[PDB]
RNA sequence: CCUGGGCAGGGCGAAGCCAGAGGAAACUCUGGUGGAGGUCCGUAGCGGUCCUGACGUGCAAAUCGGUCGUCCGACCUGGG
RNA sequence: AGAACUUUGAAGGCCGAAGUGGAGAAGGGUUCCAUGUGAACAGCAGUUGAACAUGGGUCAGUCGGUCCUGAGAGAUGGGCGAGCGCCGUUCCGAAGGGACGGGCGAUGGCCUCCGUUGCCCUCGGCCGAUCGAAAGGGAGUCGGGUUCAGAUCCCCGAAUCCGGAGUGGCGGAGAUGGGCGCCGCGAGGCGUCCAGUGCGGUAACGCGACCGAUCCCGGAGAAGCCGGCGGGAGCCCCGGGGAGAGUUCUCUUUUCUUUGUGAAGGGCAGGGCGCCCUGGAAUGGGUUCGCCCCGAGAGAGGGGCCCGUGCCUUGGAAAGCGUCGCGGUUCCGGCGGCGUCCGGUGAGCUCUCGCUGGCCCUUGAAAAUCCGGGGGAGAGGGUGUAAAUCUCGCGCCGGGCCGUACCCAUAUCCGCAGCAGGUCUCCAAGGUGAACAGCCUCUGGCAUGUUGGAACAAUGUAGGUAAGGGAAGUCGGCAAGCCGGAUCCGUAACUUCGGGAUAAGGAUUGGCUCUAAGGGCUGGCAGCCGACUUAGAACUGGUGCGGACCAGGGGAAUCCGA
């Protein structure tokens, strides 16, 4: 018994021809099913606590995790870095707009200011 | 064995202090809290028997 | 791969027959007998159901046992009420008290004035 | 994805029992099976209870409504008739 | 059972009459003292030698006993 | 009628729900989740189609061996 | 005296956890156990037995009946009937004989103080006497040991329930504070008055107790079935240790048995909450396998409650178990040493608890008992003195009656019998395996089922084959035999659009090496530990691979019944 379950660990006398059963019924496609979207659900949570996930795209991903997209964790936390990456960028250029805007109205508040001196 | 609902609604003898309970067929749109009157010179609405 | 027995002469699986199985200080595997679960009192007629908190939840011959701490709350209507009734009542008896006395002295000033 | 395109709920029976009385149990079923908007705590918690009664799940205001629906078209009529004899000049 | 904390709680309830039977257990790292008084068994569990003897000292004359080996 | 007990595992995958794509709208398509049913293969259980088998002064004044129909129910069953 | 059969040693087998095992309900009634005989019984036999003869064996507050009602059965009132009797269970009944409180008269004990008798006033629906469950409801006993036969009953040890307390058994609550004038340095004292039928937390609620009468309200008792999911236990799996045993032809830090905490009280994990406070969301957010939830208050933070069958602690190591040794002829629940340990994980099986959903012209039981709340009629010492009451910790007494053996069955029941028939239940291990399928083993039982020896003729009863043809035999493919499991492709006519469908028809299936993918836990990307699943590649065995067992032949049609 422990020389076959050493086989079978090591994944020996586990052909086509052994299996007597249903896939469903060796492994089952709904414990298949809880024990991958556990994890992909858990993974966002251990993010979203520490650091890395937002309060507003944490719920997208949730639902994208709740659809069949995200196969396993790896591709999930490559989506989830794709996503960070275009988030930095969408942010970084959104605060050079903001820094160019801002200095442009400071210095149309400071000409008004220079005119309202000169005119008292 | 009766498809129609039964409303269990309480009242209260005048007569001594104890609050009685009877059986009525429930009318169609009652809900629980509504105050079902009974008697002569009831108002007429949805559930008072008169 | 000790295979238990009963103990009593109930041998059908009802459900007063409801068990449990512990191990004897003789190492043996024995089958011990199990009270069946009390639920705790719930409110009185009207309210969202669920437990009353703070009440023994046993069986009511096991309610003799209990003292006056493990069987009410110290509140006004504290084993009956799961105190929302209890917040609900008092604002809702204090209204219509209030509303009636409106009511008289209009009925009062409308005496006075016809 | 769109897996049935005629039977809906009634699929759950199958091949029996005629296409005419699963048409007419289909939305009876449907009626019997849709929640529906509470019109007292404003949710949509209606769940049925047995026959002739509906049950809204927050609040506990249990409401003796129609045997497959919320509300009879012929119980509207008759609330408008009682209404409508109600403030007819004062009884 | 029931677990004496205090050795003078244990030391009253020796004291106090209708009990019949005080045992002296002593093991491999404490020592366990039983009063059997009435349908209870109280225990008073110290691990101090030079205390139970003494405990041993103040015990009253006046009752039985029983050193468990 | 009242009061109790019991029904191994797999197949088909309804309603509801999620994601993606198309469309101006109606809505449609795809991939999942879900576990519905007087549903399917099948055990225990309940009955007994065929061999018109065995027996047929028998195990038995109706039984036995295969092959069987059904097995979440219009299901089987104890006691009053 | 006598052995195919009795008993023991050994060997080989079967039943293989849905048992040929361990105990029950109905039924049997001594069949249970010991001793003796073997004419009688057992279809031969016995030295054997469920046969015969003699003698034993059933111990209960906490197991059940007894209590309660369920479907129902039932007497009185009433009615009918020639009549034994019958109808009926609230109907046409003067169908409560009880208690509280007050007043009056009398008796007794230590006539202080109490307990009764008799009368009056006041209050008080029975869903109607009564029966009806050894599986329904129903308070409370568990651990070790004992016999030839008992076991939750007997012995030891450790607990719990239900009744009882008059001169009211002991403590603790209720209980003892504040103000004023005087004396005294002060601690304190003197005299007067007043309060005191408990406290705390904002809350959900908590504590060692917390005056309560007719009456009223409520809860428990008191609920269907089937999916899912999670926690806990038991059993199973793996690695290390400790004790004993097996194999050693060669190898194997190998293999096998065991490795403990009962009821009860306390503490702490774990699970759950439709339980509270702060606080206001939208760029909508939180969570499930599935849902679901949110302004009638989500997230977040902080609290409270319930079950705590889990761990520790008194029980509790002094017993129990394993192993080694020592004395008594024996009587001794002997005597001594050591151990009775460390961890991990689960689409694992069973039981239990909890959350949530689905189903319905099915809503899935009453009663006895017991508790809480609203009400304030009344009760009590009145102040340096202690009660009215206690659902608090204790202390004392008692718990009556009936049954308790054994079989519970291919030999203790029924069928005329030791009859392949029938009869309601709980526990269920290892491997292969989807499986409580089939097959082989372990714990536990057994002698092959009312006979043995010799030979293997016909015919028979069950099983398997057979060159070539393949239904030509026969009323009929009757019987038998082919496909059968799983994975990857691909699936028609018709249709109520659901099906037909595992349609039809193909490929692979063994062994051994690998490769890739599917996770958890720590530190501000790095490191440690295990899971059996899928897919792909090479090599190899006489094309052999569901290698045994498990197991759909298929298609075209007609008639009838959906
Ligand atoms: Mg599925
Ligand atoms: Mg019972
Ligand atoms: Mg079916
Ligand atoms: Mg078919
Ligand atoms: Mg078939
Ligand atoms: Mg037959
Ligand atoms: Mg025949
Ligand atoms: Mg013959
Ligand atoms: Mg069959
Ligand atoms: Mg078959
Ligand atoms: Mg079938
Ligand atoms: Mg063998
Ligand atoms: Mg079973
Ligand atoms: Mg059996
Ligand atoms: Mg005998
Ligand atoms: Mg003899
Ligand atoms: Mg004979
Ligand atoms: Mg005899
Ligand atoms: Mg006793
Ligand atoms: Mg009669
Ligand atoms: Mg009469
Ligand atoms: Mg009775
Ligand atoms: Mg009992
Ligand atoms: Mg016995
Ligand atoms: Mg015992
Ligand atoms: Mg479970
Ligand atoms: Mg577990
Ligand atoms: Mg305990
Ligand atoms: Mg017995
Ligand atoms: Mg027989
Ligand atoms: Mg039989
Ligand atoms: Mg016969
Ligand atoms: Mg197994
Ligand atoms: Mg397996
Ligand atoms: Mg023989
Ligand atoms: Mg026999
Ligand atoms: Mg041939
Ligand atoms: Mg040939
Ligand atoms: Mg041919
Ligand atoms: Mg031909
Ligand atoms: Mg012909
Ligand atoms: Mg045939
Ligand atoms: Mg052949
Ligand atoms: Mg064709
Ligand atoms: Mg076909
Ligand atoms: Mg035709
Ligand atoms: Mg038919
Ligand atoms: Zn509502």
């Amino acid at each position: 018994c422990r020389k076959n379950t050493l086989a079978r660990r090591k994944g020996r006398h586990m052909g086509i021809g052994k299996r007597k059963g249903t896939a469903n019924a060796r492994m089952p496609e709904k414990v298949t099913w809880m024990r991958r979207m556990r994890i992909l659900r858990r993974l966002l949570r251990r993010y979203r606590e520490s650091k890395k996930i937002d309060r507003h795209m944490y719920h997208s991903l949730y639902l994208k995790v709740k659809g069949n997209v995200f196969k396993n964790k790896r591709i999930l936390m490559e989506h989830i870095h794709k996503l960070k990456a275009d988030k930095a960028r969408k942010k970084l250029l959104a605060d050079q707009a903001e820094a160019r805007r801002s200095k442009t109205k400071e210095a149309r508040k400071r000409r008004e200011e220079r005119l309202q001196a000169k005119k008292e | 064995g009766r498809g129609a609902p039964l409303a269990k609604v309480v009242f209260r003898d005048p007569y001594r202090f104890k609050k009685r309970t009877e059986l009525f067929i429930a009318a169609e749109g009652i809900h629980t809290g509504q105050f079902v009157y009974c008697g002569k010179k009831a108002q007429l609405n949805i559930g008072n028997v008169l | 791969v000790q295979r238990l027995t009963y103990r009593r002469r109930l041998s059908y699986n009802t459900a007063s027959n409801k068990t449990r199985l512990s191990r004897t200080p003789g190492n043996r595997i024995v089958y011990l007998y199990t009270k069946k679960v009390g639920k705790a009192p719930k409110s009185a007629c009207g309210v969202c159901p669920g437990r009353l908190r703070g009440v023994r939840a046993v069986r009511p011959k096991v309610l003799m046992r209990l003292s006056k701490t493990k069987k009410h709350v110290s509140r006004a209507y504290g084993g009956s009420m799961c105190a929302k009734c209890v917040r609900d009542r008092i604002k809702r008896a204090f209204l219509i008290e209030e509303q009636k006395i409106v009511v008289k002295v209009l009925k009062a000033q409308a005496q006075s004035q016809k | 994805a769109k897996r049935t395109k005629k039977v809906g709920i009634v699929g759950k029976y199958g091949t029996r029992y005629g296409a005419s009385l699963r048409k007419m149990v289909k939305k009876i079923e449907i009626s019997q099976h849709a929640k529906y908007t509470c019109s007292f705590c404003g949710k949509t918690k209606m769940k049925r209870r047995a026959v002739g009664i509906w049950h809204c799940g927050s609040c506990m205001k249990t409401v003796a409504g129609g045997a497959w629906t919320y509300n009879t078209t012929s119980a509207v009529t008759v609330k408008s008739a009682i209404r409508r004899l109600k403030e007819l000049k004062d009884q | 059972p029931r677990k004496i904390e205090e050795i003078k709680d244990f030391l009253l309830t020796a004291r106090r009459k209708d009990a019949k039977s005080v045992k002296i257990k002593k093991n491999k790292d404490n020592v366990k003292f039983k009063v059997r008084c009435s349908r209870y068994l109280y225990t008073l569990v110290i691990t101090d030698k030079e205390k139970a003897e003494k405990l041993k000292q103040s015990l009253p004359p006046g009752l039985a006993v029983k050193e468990l080996k």
